C-alpha cells in the first residue's frame, strides 16, 4: 500500500487515492498562509510572505490576472506562474475576442480543467500549488479556492497554507458580519488582517511582511506592499 | 525506477532537492548589494597547480548591466547564460532600453522547470533540473543595484548579502553580521575577500580568488588580478590593525 | 522517439551516468600534453594486449580538427569519432561565417557544450571521452592547451594527461614542469613529454606516439625511430647515477 | 495512446543470449510438424491440418499459402502470426520487386525481405519477435528450385531438406536416410508422406493433411490465353482427392 | 518472473500470458451462445440475462447489426464487446466504398482477426476480452460462420458455440451432425433454424426459456435482423406444441 | 507506464562499460570463427559455419562471407540476420560515394560509417545493439589491401591478420606465432586454415564446414578480383594443404 | 557577362577571369577576383547570378575542406568535378536554383595531369581543353580551335589566353576590367600578378 | 480576385510642444464615394501617456491599435507594471509592422 | 504472481483489470447522485455536502448540460466528471455540424462510452473515476443512462451512484414496482428529492444541499433545464414531510 501505487500520477491505489495528487496537496500545507474574503461589494485577499533570511526579501504571493480578477498562492510559485499566466491569457482571449470581461466562475472552471489534465496523463505531474482568485464581474463579488486536484470552490471566504484552520474557523465564526460590509473597503481588509493573524504563532505583521489586495465595484484589482499596507497593522 | 518529476510525501520534487546538494558540492560564491554597487567574488578552487586559474570562467556577463556568479555544476550554467544574454539583447531589440534585472532573473528561471519526460501542457525537452545555483547583480532605473539568487526550483530571492556554494551556512552567517545599508563599494570587496578567506580550504590569493562588480556609470566589470592582489593587501593591514 | 532521462541526479546530488562515464575514461589509454614556449606536445600510449595490427591505417589517438588545431583523447574510441566529426564541420562553419579560423578556445568551448548536452538530454547517454585539445590561435605564438571531460566542464592546462595510470604521470608533471621557464625547445618539450609517459608505458617505442604542433598550421607526427632516440636517451641519463 | 514502448524488448542476457528469441523457438517447437522436400524438378511442401474442433471448416484455415506464383509458403508455431506474415510478404513482392522490375522476385529474395520483417520484430521498440518458423519453397528462372527455412531470429538457410516443429528432429533423421540428388518430384511426394505419417497421431487423409508443390507451369490455371511466354503458375495446392490416391499406393 | 505475465511479450515457455487472461475475460459475462447454418440462412442465439430490475431491458444485448448483411455476436464485457462492435461497423463501411462491394463475412473476421494478432505482438495495445462471431448469407459462400478470439485466430464453423457451458452445446451439435450426415441444418425457412437452435441451446443447457431469456439474430439473402421479444415468443409457442 | 519495462540499453555500468556491448560480445564469442589474413598480394577470408546437416544445401548457402563492393568484401561473427541489415547499408552508401564521386569508396571510410552506426545504437535510441562483429577486406589505390575489423561497440581496428567469433585468443596466438610481413596469398591460405583446424570444437575440419574468399590482383589483368570459393573449390585446397 | 576562361595545357590549367563587378548604370568594382581555391591542387571559377556565385563557391570550399581534414587526402580534380556537378544537378529542380556557372582547373597528383572541367548552372559537366562560360565562349573557341596545341608550354599558354582576352577586348560590348589569371600545377596554384601589362 | 485591402480615408495630423504634445484625426470614415459613418474615431488612448493612430485601411488600423493596446498591457505583466516609455513604444510598434512585412498593415501610423 | 494492479491495461490471471476496479473505489467514495426516468423525460438529483458555512449556497453547480437536450450528473473525482462532459459537448457539436439534428441519447451514451473504454486501453493513462448518470429526450422519447469507469453502459429506469447507491436503489426499485404505467415528471423530482434526502444517512454526519434538474417533453420542450424557485422548495417539501 502507498509505497506501490505513488510513483505516477496514472495509477490508482487499492481505496482509490490518487497518491501523487496528494502530495502536491501536501506542498500547499507547507505553504505560507493567505486568506480570502468578500461582501457583496468588494472581494480582499490578504497574504502572509515568507522570506529566506533577514537579507532575503519576501517572496510576493499575489499576481493580478487582468483589471477585473486576480489571486494569491500557496505552494509552488513556479506552478502558481504558469496558472496565473494562463489565466491573464483566458482573460484577454475573452476581451479581445468577445469585448467582453471573463466571469470569476468559468475562470475556476478553465483551471480546473487544466489541472484535471495533469493527473491523468503518464510523464507529468500535478501542480504543486493552491491559489485563492477574488474578482468582481457581472454577477459582483467572488472568492475561489483552486486545488491541484482539480476542485475548484466558490466560497465567502477561506485560507490555505500552513496553520490556514486558524484563519478558517474565524471566517466561519464572523461570517454574518464581513458579508454585510458593502461600500467599506478599509473593513473588509481589516476583517481579513484580523483573520490572516489568527494563523500567526511565529512572528507578527510586520510592513514588508504584509501583502493586500482588493477588487470590487468602482475597485480595479489592486496590490498593495509595504508603507501602503502600514495603516492595517 | 521513478519519474523524474515525482513528489515526495513531504510535496518536494526529488530532483530538486537532489540538485540542491549537488549546489552544496560547489565553490563557494558570494554577493553583496550597496548603493554604490554591486560586488560579486567566487572561489576559483583549481584541482591542481598545472590547471591555468585564469581559465576558470565563474563569473561572467549578462549584459553591461548585469553581471552574473555560478556555484554548482557549471557546465549546466552556460545555456542559462547564453539564454540569459539573448533575453536582455533581444528585449533591447524589442524595447531600445535596458531589461530590468528582476524581469532578466525571472526569464532564466522559467528554463528550470522545463524538465520531465514528455509532460503534459507543453514540451520540455530536458532530463533534469540543472545542478547550479547563479547569483545575478545589476542595475536598472526603477529598483536600483539589485542581488538576486536564481536556483533550479526556478524560485529566486533578492537578498542585500549572499552566499551560495560548501561554504555558504557559515559565510551567510558571517554576511548577517557584518552587513549594513550604508556599506561602501570599497567595504563590501574586502568584506567578500574576508569571508572567502574564512571558508576556503586554500589560502586566498589573487589566483585562487576573483573579485567583479556592476555600477551604474562603468557597468559590470570582471577585476584583473593585479587590482584584486592589492584588496587582498590592504584587507591584510585591517585584520592585523586589530 | 525514446527520451528516457539516464543522466538524473541522485540523493547524494551525483549524476551516476556522467560519474561512470569518468570510469570509462579511467579504462582508456594514457594521453599527455605539455605546452612549450613555442610549440605544444600530445603523447599518447598504445595497448600491448592485442599485437599484429596495421598502423598505416589504424585510426591514431591524435586527430586533427583543422589545419592548426589537433585533438586526443581518453575513452570510448567509437564516442570520439562523433566528437572529433563534430568538431571539423565547426571548424569549416566557423571560417564560413567569421572568415577567420576558431581559436583554440572557442573550438574547446564547441566540443564541451555538446558533452554537457548529452548529461540533460532524454534518451542519450553522456560521452564516456575525455579530450586534450591544443593548437595555436590564428596569427598568434602563444601555446593553447585545454582539456575537456564528460560533464562538459573544460578549463586550459600548462600540462594535463588523461587515461588509465594518469594519477602517476600527472604527479611526474606537478614536480618536473616549471612555469616561469617552460620548455624552450621543441625537443625539450617532446623529451619531458616521453619522460611522463614512460612512468607508465614500461618499455615501448611502439606503444608511444607523439604530434608535435607548431604555430602556423605546422603540425607533424613523429616515426618510431625518431620516438626510440628520446626513449633511448633517457634510459641513458639514469644509469649515470 | 502513443506507442510509448520506443525501446527494445529483446535485448542481450549476460551470458549472451536473446530471450525473446529463444523463447519463440520454443513457441515454434510446441507448433504441428511441417516440412519440405526438393526433387530436380519440383519442390513439396506439406504439414498436419489439426483441427481445433469437428465443427470447424479446415478447408477455410490454409497452412499452406501462395506467396507469388512460383513461390509458396507453409509454418510451424503460431498461426495468427503467420497469417500477417503472408499477407506482408505477398505485398512485399509487389512493392519492393514487381512494381520496379516487372516481374515476381526470386525465391532467395522474397525470402530475404521476410527475413528482414522477422528481424526487424527483434529490435525494434515494443514488440516481440514472431513465433513462427517459415518453410519457403519456390522457383525462378536464374535459380531453379530452392527451399528456405526462416526462422525467428530473422536467419534463413537453404535446404534440400527438412522439418520444423514438434518432431523436427526425427523427420530429420528419417529424410536423411531418404533424400538424394535424382528424385523426382513424384518421389518427394511420397517421402513427405512417408515423413509426416509418423508425426500425425489420428486419421491420415486428404482432408487431414495439407500438401502443395513448386513444380510445372499450370496453364489450366492462368485464367487465360493468347500469350505465349505466360505459361500460368508453377505453385498448386493438391486437393484432398489428389493425396488419397497417393495414400492407397503408400 | 514477472514482468512477462503483465505485457504481450513470449514466457520462457514460448506463451503469451496476457493473450490466456484475455480469454479469461470472455467468460466474465456468464452468457452463451452459439450459431447455426440453415439452406439458406444463418442464426445466432445468445442468452439474455437481465438481473437488476432498474435496467431498461431493451438496450441489454449482445447482438450487433455490422453491417446490412452481417450480424455479430460477442461472449465477453460490453466495453470491449462495443470496441470491437465499432470498428467493425466503420471497417464494413469503408471496405464498401473502397472496393465496390459489401464486405464478406469470412474477410471481415480476417481483417479482426489481424487487428487481434496485432495486440498481441506490440506492447502498448492489450487484447480486447472478447470472441467475436461474425454470421452472414455470403452472395459467394452462402451461409457462413466465423469467429475470432483474443489470439488473433479465425476458422469457419459449420455451428459454433462459446461461453461457459461453450462444450455442452458443442457436443450436442457434434452428435446431431454425426446423425444427420450433413454440414447444415436442412431446412427452408429461417423461423424452424431458430426453431432448432433454441431446442438445441435448451437440451444442451437443461434449461428452458422464456421470451425475455434469449436473443436472436439472423442472416438471409442481403439483410441481417434480430428478433423482438414477441417474435422469439411465436418461436418459444412453435417448439412446445412439439415437445 | 512504459518505464516500467525499459532495460534501458544504453546506459554505463558502475565500472564505465557499456552492459549491452559486452553482452552482445558474449554472444559472438559463441559465433563461428572468421579469420583475416593480408599478404602483400592479397587478402584471405576464411570462416567455420558452426552446425550443419547433410541436408543444408551449401551450394546456395551463404552465410559469413558477404559482398560489399566489387573491392570490399566482410567476414561476419554473430546474428546473421543483424549483419545483413548492416551489410545491406553498406552496399548502399558504396553507391552514394561512386555516385557522389565518380571513384570507388575507400575501405577506411566504409568502415567508418559502418561503425558509427553501430556506436549509435550504442549512446542514443533505447534499442538492442546488433550483436554483430566484422572483418572487412577489400582494396583501393590510397592503402591497397586493407583488413578491418568492428564489433557492437562502434570501434574499429586496422591489421594484418586477425580473427573474430569463438576462440580468438587462441586463434590470435596462432597467427601471431607464423604470420610474417613478406607473406604470400598462397601462404595465407594455408596458415588461415591451419589455425582454424588447431581452433576448432569439431572433430575435424571439412569442406562443407566452411566458406573461403581471396582477394587477389588476378594474377593476370591489372586491378582487383574478388573469388568467393565453391565447395568444391575449399574441397581442393583442404587436400593441398594437407587435411585431405 | 563576367568573363570566365580556360586552358589546360602540357602541364598546367591557367584559369582567367575578368575583376569587373557591375550593378546597373555602375562598375562597383575592377579588381574582384572570381575564384577560389577548393584544395591545393584544385582551383574553381565562377561566373552568374550576384549573391549566388559567392555563396556556392565558398559553401563548395567548405565541403572539400573538410574532406581534406577527415581523410587526410586530397581528392583528385575528377573527384571534386563529380561532387560540385552533383549540387549543382540538385539545386536545378529545387526551389530556388543556384545560378552558377564554373570551371574546375586542377592537377591531378596521381596521373601527372592536369584537368579542366566546364559545369554549368543545369549540372552539365564536360572536360575539355579549353573551356568558357557565357558569351566569351562565342569569340574564344574558334580562336582557340585554331591556335590551341595539347603540347604547349605553360608560356604559350599564357600568350595564347592573351590573344582571347585582346579579342575579347576588341568585340564585347561590356568592359571587364581585365583579368586576373591563375595557374594549376604539381607545385599548387599561382597567380601571375603582372597580366596588366605583360 | 478577392482584394484584401480597402481605403477607409480620413487623415490625422500630430504636432509636438515643448510640454505637450496632440494627436488629432477627422472622424469621417468613407467607402469609395459613400460615407460610411460620420463619427468613428480613429485617435485613442493607449494607456501610459501614449496616444496612437493608424490611418489607411481602418481594419488594418484596428488591429494594429488593438495589439499595441495588449502590448503595453502584457509589458505591465511582465516587467513590475513599469510604464513604457514613447521610444520604447515607437520600436516595440516597429516590430508589430515588420512582423507583417510580407503582407503589410495597410496604414500610416502616428504617435 | 503478483503486481498485475500497478499498470492499467493489464489483465489479472482471472482476466480482471485491478486499475478500472479501483477506480470504482473513487466512486463508491463520492456523493450520491440519481436519474428518474418518467415517462416523457428524465430527472437527474445530486446530494452536494456541506462542508462548511463558508460555501455559497445554491453556486458550485454539479449538474452539467451537453448540446441543450442532455442532462449529466456524476459521482467520484470532479474534475473527470467535467473532462468527460467537455469531451461529450465536442463529441455532440461534431454529430451536429455533419448530421444537423442533436445527437439522439443512444447515439451520445456510446460516444462517451467508447471514450471511457479507451481510457482502459493503455497503461500510459488511468481510468474515468466517475460513474456518470445523463440522458434526455431525442426523435423517440426518453433515455436514461449509466457509465461505469470501464466504460460499461446500460439503459435505465432509475439509476444511482455514489456513497448511498444501495439506499437510492432500493427506492427506485419500489417506484418501479408501484408505479408500473409510468411516472409523470412532476412526480419524479419530487420522488428524486425525496431518495437524495432518504440516501443521505449514509453522510448524515455533516449538512447538504440539494440540486435537481429534468428534461421533459410537456414540462420544458425536450430542453434540460434546473430546478429552482418555488418548485425546487416544492420537492424540498415534499422531501422533509416524508422523512418523518
Amino acid at each position: 500500500f502507498r509505497n506501490n501505487y505513488d510513483g505516477d500520477t496514472v495509477t490508482f491505489s487499492p481505496t482509490g487515492r490518487l497518491f501523487q495528487v496528494e502530495y502536491a496537496l501536501e506542498a500547499i500545507k507547507q505553504g505560507s498562509v493567505t486568506v480570502g474574503l468578500r461582501s457583496n461589494t468588494h472581494a480582499v485577499l490578504v497574504a502572509l510572505k515568507r522570506n529566506a533570511d533577514e537579507l532575503s526579501s519576501y517572496q510576493k504571493k499575489i499576481i493580478k490576472c487582468d483589471e477585473h480578477m486576480g489571486l494569491s498562492l500557496a505552494g509552488l510559485a513556479p506552478d502558481a506562474r504558469v496558472l496565473s499566466n494562463y489565466l491573464r491569457q483566458q482573460c484577454n482571449y475573452s476581451s479581445l475576442v468577445f469585448n467582453r470581461k471573463l466571469a470569476v466562475e468559468r475562470a475556476g472552471h478553465l483551471l480546473c480543467d487544466k489541472a484535471q489534465k495533469n493527473t491523468q496523463s503518464y510523464g507529468g505531474r500535478p501542480y504543486g500549488v493552491g491559489l485563492l482568485i477574488i474578482g468582481y464581474d457581472k454577477s459582483g463579488a467572488h472568492l475561489l479556492e483552486f486545488q491541484p486536484s482539480g476542485n475548484v470552490t466558490e466560497l465567502y471566504g477561506t485560507a490555505i497554507g500552513a496553520r490556514s484552520q486558524g484563519a478558517k474557523t474565524y471566517l466561519e465564526r464572523t461570517l454574518d458580519t464581513f458579508i454585510k460590509i458593502d461600500g467599506n473597503p478599509d473593513e473588509l481588509i481589516k476583517a481579513g488582517v484580523e483573520a490572516i493573524s489568527q494563523s500567526l504563532r511565529d512572528e507578527s505583521l510586520t510592513v514588508d511582511n504584509l501583502s493586500i489586495a482588493i477588487v470590487g465595484k468602482d475597485t480595479p484589482f489592486t496590490i498593495y506592499d509595504g508603507e501602503a499596507v502600514a495603516k492595517y497593522i | 525506477d521513478r519519474g523524474v518529476s515525482t513528489f515526495s510525501p513531504e510535496g518536494r520534487l526529488f530532483q530538486v532537492e537532489y540538485s540542491l546538494e549537488a549546489i552544496k558540492l560547489g565553490s563557494t560564491a558570494i554577493g553583496i548589494a550597496t548603493k554604490e554597487g554591486v560586488v560579486l567574488g567566487v572561489e576559483k578552487r583549481a584541482t591542481s597547480p598545472l590547471l591555468e586559474s585564469d581559465s576558470i570562467e565563474k563569473i561572467v556577463e549578462i549584459d553591461r548591466h548585469i553581471g552574473c556568479a555560478m556555484s554548482g555544476l557549471t557546465a549546466d550554467a552556460r545555456s542559462m547564460i547564453e539564454h540569459a544574454r539573448t533575453a536582455a539583447v533581444t528585449h533591447n531589440l524589442y524595447y531600445d532600453e535596458d531589461i530590468n534585472v528582476e524581469s532578466l532573473t525571472q526569464s532564466v528561471c522559467d528554463l528550470a522547470l522545463r524538465f520531465g519526460e514528455g509532460a503534459s501542457g507543453e514540451e520540455r525537452l530536458m532530463s533534469r533540473p540543472f545542478g547550479v545555483a547563479l547569483l545575478i547583480a545589476g542595475h536598472d532605473a526603477d529598483d536600483g543595484y539589485q542581488l538576486f539568487h536564481a536556483e533550479p526550483s526556478g524560485t529566486f530571492y533578492r537578498y542585500n548579502a549572499k552566499a551560495i556554494g560548501s561554504g555558504s551556512e557559515g559565510a551567510q552567517a558571517e554576511l548577517l553580521n557584518e552587513w549594513h545599508s550604508s556599506l561602501t563599494l570599497k567595504e563590501a570587496e574586502l568584506l567578500v575577500l574576508k569571508i572567502l578567506k574564512q571558508v576556503m580550504e586554500e589560502k586566498l590569493d589573487e589566483n585562487n580568488a576573483q573579485l567583479s562588480c556592476i555600477t551604474k556609470q562603468d557597468g559590470f566589470k570582471i577585476y584583473d588580478n593585479e587590482k584584486t592582489a592589492e584588496l587582498i593587501k590592504e584587507l591584510k593591514e585591517k585584520e592585523a590593525a586589530e | 522517439g525514446y527520451d528516457r532521462a539516464l543522466s538524473i541526479f541522485s540523493p547524494d546530488g551525483h549524476i551516476f551516468q556522467v560519474e561512470y562515464a569518468l570510469e570509462a575514461v579511467k579504462r582508456g589509454t594514457c594521453a599527455v600534453g605539455v605546452k612549450g614556449k613555442n610549440c605544444v606536445v600530445l603523447g599518447c600510449e598504445r595497448r600491448s594486449t592485442l599485437k599484429l595490427q596495421d598502423t598505416r591505417i589504424t585510426p591514431s589517438k591524435v586527430s586533427k580538427i583543422d589545419s592548426h588545431v589537433v585533438l586526443s583523447f581518453s575513452g570510448l574510441n567509437a564516442d570520439s569519432r562523433i566528437l572529433i566529426e563534430k568538431a571539423r564541420v565547426e571548424a569549416q562553419s566557423h571560417r564560413l561565417t567569421l572568415e577567420d579560423p576558431v581559436t583554440v578556445e572557442y573550438l574547446t568551448r564547441y566540443v564541451a557544450g555538446v558533452q554537457q548536452r548529452y548529461t540533460q538530454s532524454g534518451g542519450v547517454r553522456p560521452f564516456g571521452v575525455s579530450t586534450l585539445i591544443a593548437g595555436f590561435d590564428p596569427r598568434d605564438d602563444e601555446p593553447k592547451l585545454y582539456q575537456t571531460e564528460p560533464s562538459g566542464i573544460y578549463s586550459s592546462w600548462s600540462a594535463q594527461t588523461i587515461g588509465r595510470n594518469s594519477k602517476t604521470v600527472r604527479e611526474f608533471l606537478e614536480k618536473n614542469y616549471d612555469r616561469k621557464e617552460p620548455p624552450a625547445t621543441v625537443e625539450e618539450c617532446v623529451k619531458l613529454t616521453v619522460r611522463s609517459l614512460l612512468e607508465v608505458v614500461q618499455t615501448g617505442a611502439k606503444n608511444i606516439e607523439i604530434t608535435v604542433v607548431k604555430p602556423d598550421s605546422d603540425i607533424v607526427a613523429l616515426s618510431s625511430e625518431e620516438i626510440n632516440q628520446y626513449v633511448t636517451q633517457i634510459e641513458q641519463e639514469k644509469q649515470e647515477q | 495512446m502513443t506507442d510509448r514502448y520506443s525501446f527494445s524488448l529483446t535485448t542481450f542476457s549476460p551470458s549472451g543470449k536473446l530471450g525473446q528469441i529463444d523463447y519463440a523457438l520454443t513457441a515454434v517447437k510446441q507448433g504441428v510438424t511441417s516440412l519440405g522436400i526438393k526433387a530436380t524438378n519440383g519442390v513439396v511442401i506439406a504439414t498436419e491440418k489439426k483441427s481445433s474442433s469437428p465443427l470447424a471448416m479446415s478447408e477455410t484455415l490454409s497452412k499452406v499459402s501462395l506467396l507469388t506464383p512460383d513461390i509458396g509458403a507453409v509454418y510451424s508455431g503460431m498461426g495468427p502470426d503467420y497469417r500477417v506474415l503472408v499477407d506482408k510478404s505477398r505485398k512485399v513482392a509487389h512493392t519492393s520487386y514487381k512494381r520496379i522490375y516487372g516481374e515476381y522476385p526470386p525465391t532467395k529474395l522474397l525470402v530475404s525481405e521476410v527475413a528482414k520483417i522477422m528481424q526487424e520484430a527483434t529490435q525494434s521498440g515494443g514488440v516481440r519477435p514472431f513465433g513462427v518458423s517459415l518453410l519457403i519453397a519456390g522457383h525462378d528462372e536464374f535459380n531453379g528450385f530452392s527451399l528456405y527455412q526462416v526462422d525467428p531470429s530473422g536467419s534463413y538457410f537453404p535446404w534440400k531438406a527438412t522439418a520444423i516443429g514438434k518432431g523436427s528432429v526425427a523427420a530429420k533423421t528419417f529424410l536423411e536416410k531418404r533424400w538424394n540428388d535424382e528424385l523426382e518430384l513424384e518421389d518427394a511426394i511420397h517421402i513427405a508422406l512417408l515423413t509426416l505419417k509418423e508425426s500425425v497421431e489420428g486419421e491420415f487423409n486428404g482432408d487431414t493433411i495439407e500438401l502443395a508443390i513448386i513444380g510445372d507451369e499450370n496453364p489450366d490455371l492462368l485464367g487465360y490465353t493468347g500469350i505465349p511466354t505466360d505459361k500460368g503458375p508453377r505453385f498448386r495446392k493438391l486437393t484432398s482427392q489428389e493425396i488419397n490416391d497417393r495414400l492407397e499406393a503408400l | 518472473a514477472g514482468y512477462d505475465r503483465h505485457i504481450t511479450i513470449f514466457s520462457p515457455e514460448g506463451r503469451l500470458y496476457q493473450v490466456e487472461y484475455a480469454f479469461k475475460a470472455t467468460n466474465q459475462t456468464n452468457i452463451n451462445s452459439l450459431a447455426v447454418r440453415g439452406k439458406d440462412c444463418t442464426v445466432v442465439i445468445s442468452q439474455k440475462k437481465v438481473p437488476d430490475k432498474l435496467l431498461d431491458p431493451t438496450t441489454v444485448s449482445y447482438i450487433f447489426c455490422i453491417s446490412r448483411t452481417i450480424g455479430m455476436v460477442v461472449n465477453g464485457p460490453i466495453p470491449d464487446a462495443r470496441n470491437a462492435a465499432l470498428r467493425a461497423k466503420a471497417e464494413a463501411a469503408e471496405f464498401r466504398y473502397k472496393y465496390g462491394y459489401d464486405m464478406p463475412c469470412d474477410v471481415l473476421a480476417k481483417r479482426m482477426a489481424n487487428l487481434s494478432q496485432i495486440y498481441t505482438q506490440r506492447a502498448y495495445m492489450r487484447p480486447l476480452g472478447v470472441i467475436l462471431t461474425f454470421v452472414s448469407v455470403d452472395e459467394e459462400l452462402g451461409p457462413s460462420i466465423y469467429k475470432t478470439d483474443p489470439a488473433g485466430y479465425y476458422v469457419g464453423y459449420k455451428a459454433t458455440a462459446t461461453g461457459p457451458k461453450q462444450q455442452e452445446i458443442t457436443t450436442n451439435l457434434e452428435n446431431h451432425f454425426k446423425k444427420s450426415k450433413i454440414d447444415h441444418i436442412n431446412e427452408e425457412s429461417w423461423e424452424k433454424v431458430v426453431e432448432f437452435a433454441i431446442t438445441h441451446m435448451i437440451d444442451a443447457l437443461g434449461t428452458e426459456f422464456s421470451k425475455n431469456d434469449l436473443e436472436v439474430g439472423v442472416a438471409t439473402k442481403d439483410k441481417f435482423f434480430t428478433l423482438s421479444a414477441e417474435n422469439i415468443e411465436e418461436r418459444l409457442v412453435a417448439i412446445a406444441e412439439q415437445d | 507506464g512504459s518505464r516500467r519495462y525499459d532495460s534501458r540499453t544504453t546506459i554505463f555500468s558502475p565500472e564505465g562499460r557499456l552492459y549491452q556491448v559486452e553482452y552482445a560480445l558474449e554472444s559472438i564469442s559463441h559465433a563461428g570463427t572468421a579469420i583475416g589474413i593480408m599478404a602483400s598480394d592479397g587478402i584471405v577470408l576464411a570462416a567455420e559455419r558452426k552446425v550443419t546437416s547433410t541436408l543444408l544445401e551449401q551450394d546456395t548457402s551463404t552465410e559469413k562471407l558477404y559482398k560489399l563492393n566489387d573491392k570490399i568484401a566482410v567476414a561476419v561473427a554473430g546474428l546473421t540476420a543483424d549483419a545483413e541489415i548492416l551489410i545491406n547499408t553498406a552496399r548502399i552508401h558504396a553507391q552514394n560515394y561512386l555516385k557522389t564521386y565518380n571513384e570507388d569508396i575507400p575501405v577506411e571510410i566504409l568502415v567508418r560509417r559502418l561503425s558509427d552506426i553501430k556506436q549509435g545504437y550504442t549512446q542514443h535510441g533505447g534499442l538492442r545493439p546488433f550483436g554483430v562483429s566484422f572483418i572487412y577486406a577489400g582494396y583501393d589505390d590510397r592503402y591497397g589491401y586493407q583488413l578491418y575489423t568492428s564489433n557492437p561497440s562502434g570501434n574499429y581496428t586496422g591489421w594484418k591478420a586477425i580473427s573474430v567469433g569463438a576462440n580468438t585468443s587462441a586463434a590470435q596466438t596462432l597467427l601471431q606465432m607464423d604470420y610474417k610481413d613478406d607473406m604470400k596469398v598462397d601462404d595465407a591460405i594455408e596458415l588461415a586454415l591451419k589455425t582454424l583446424s588447431k581452433t576448432t570444437d569439431s572433430s575435424a575440419l571439412t569442406y562443407d564446414r566452411l566458406e573461403f574468399a581471396t582477394i587477389r590482383k588476378g594474377a593476370n589483368d591489372g586491378e582487383v578480383y574478388q573469388k568467393i570459393f565453391k565447395p568444391q573449390e575449399i574441397k581442393d585446397i583442404l587436400v593441398k594443404t594437407g587435411i585431405t | 557577362m563576367d568573363i570566365i576562361l580556360g586552358i589546360r595545357v602540357q602541364d598546367s590549367v591557367i584559369l582567367a577571369s575578368s575583376k569587373a563587378v557591375t550593378r546597373g548604370i555602375s562598375v562597383l568594382k575592377d579588381s574582384d577576383d572570381k575564384t577560389r581555391q577548393l584544395s591545393p591542387h584544385t582551383l574553381m571559377s565562377f561566373a552568374g547570378e550576384a549573391g549566388d556565385t559567392v555563396q556556392f563557391a565558398e559553401y563548395i570550399q567548405a565541403n572539400i575542406q573538410l574532406y581534406s581534414i577527415r581523410e587526410d587526402y586530397e581528392l583528385s580534380p575528377q573527384a571534386v568535378s563529380s561532387f560540385v556537378r552533383q549540387e549543382l544537378a540538385k539545386s536545378i529542380r529545387s526551389r530556388r536554383p543556384y545560378q552558377v556557372n564554373v570551371l574546375i582547373g586542377g592537377y591531378d597528383k596521381k596521373k601527372n595531369k592536369p584537368e579542366l572541367y566546364q559545369i554549368d548552372y543545369l549540372g552539365t559537366k564536360v572536360e575539355l581543353p579549353y573551356g568558357a562560360h557565357g558569351y566569351s565562349g562565342f569569340y574564344t573557341f574558334s580562336l582557340l580551335d585554331h591556335h590551341y596545341r595539347p603540347d604547349m608550354t605553360t608560356e604559350e599558354g599564357l600568350d595564347l589566353l592573351k590573344l582571347c582576352v585582346q579579342e575579347l577586348e576588341k568585340r564585347m560590348p561590356m568592359d571587364f576590367k581585365g583579368v586576373i589569371v591563375k595557374i594549376v600545377d604539381k607545385d599548387g596554384i599561382r597567380q601571375v600578378d603582372d597580366f596588366q601589362a605583360q | 480576385q478577392f482584394n484584401p485591402y480597402g481605403d477607409n480615408g480620413g487623415t490625422i495630423l500630430g504636432i509636438a510642444g515643448e510640454d505637450f504634445a496632440v494627436l488629432a484625426g477627422d472622424t469621417r470614415n468613407i467607402t469609395d464615394y459613400s460615407i460610411n459613418s460620420r463619427y468613428e474615431p480613429k485617435v485613442f488612448d493607449c494607456g501610459d501617456n501614449i496616444v496612437m493612430s493608424a490611418n489607411g485601411f481602418a481594419a488594418d488600423g484596428d488591429a494594429l491599435v488593438k495589439r499595441f493596446k495588449n502590448s503595453v498591457k502584457w509589458y505591465h505583466f511582465d516587467h513590475n507594471d513599469k510604464k513604457l516609455s514613447i521610444n520604447s513604444a515607437a520600436r516595440n510598434i516597429q516590430h508589430l509592422l515588420y512582423g507583417k512585412r510580407f503582407f503589410p498593415y495597410y496604414v500610416h501610423t502616428i504617435i | 504472481g503478483t503486481g498485475y494492479d500497478l499498470s492499467n491495461s493489464v489483465f489479472s490471471p482471472d482476466g480482471r483489470n485491478f486499475q478500472v476496479e479501483y477506480a470504482v473505489k473513487a466512486v463508491e467514495n463520492g456523493t450520491t447522485s440519481i436519474g428518474i426516468k418518467c415517462n416523457d423525460g428524465v430527472v437527474f438529483a445530486v446530494e452536494k455536502l456541506i462542508t462548511s458555512k463558508l460555501l455559497v449556497p445554491q453556486k458550485n453547480v454539479k449538474i452539467q448540460v451537453v448540446d441543450r437536450h442532455i442532462g449529466c450528473v456524476y459521482s467520484g473525482l470532479i474534475p473527470d466528471g467535467r473532462h468527460l462532459v467537455n469531451r461529450g459537448r465536442e463529441e455532440a457539436a461534431s454529430f451536429k455540424k455533419l448530421y444537423k439534428t442533436p445527437i439522439p441519447i443512444p447515439a451520445f451514451a456510446d460516444r462517451l462510452g467508447q471514450y471511457v473504454q479507451a481510457h482502459t486501453l493503455y497503461n500510459s493513462v488511468r481510468p474515468f473515476g466517475v460513474s456518470t448518470i445523463f440522458g434526455g429526450v431525442d426523435k423517440n422519447g426518453a433515455h436514461l443512462y449509466m457509465l461505469e469507469p470501464s466504460g460499461s453502459y446500460w439503459g435505465y429506469k432509475g439509476a444511482a451512484t455514489g456513497k448511498g447507491r444501495q439506499s437510492a436503489k432500493a427506492e427506485l426499485e419500489k417506484l418501479v414496482d408501484h408505479h408500473p404505467e409510468g411516472l409523470s415528471a412532476r412526480e419524479a423530482v419530487k420522488q428524486a428529492a425525496k431518495i437524495i434526502y432518504l440516501a443521505h444517512e449514509d453522510n448524515k454526519e455533516k449538512d447538504f444541499e440539494l440540486e435537481i434538474s429534468w428534461c421533459s417533453l410537456s414540462e420544458t420542450n425536450g430542453l434540460h433545464k434546473f430546478v429552482k424557485g418555488d418548485l425546487l422548495q416544492e420537492a424540498i417539501d415534499f422531501a422533509q414531510k416524508e422523512i418523518n
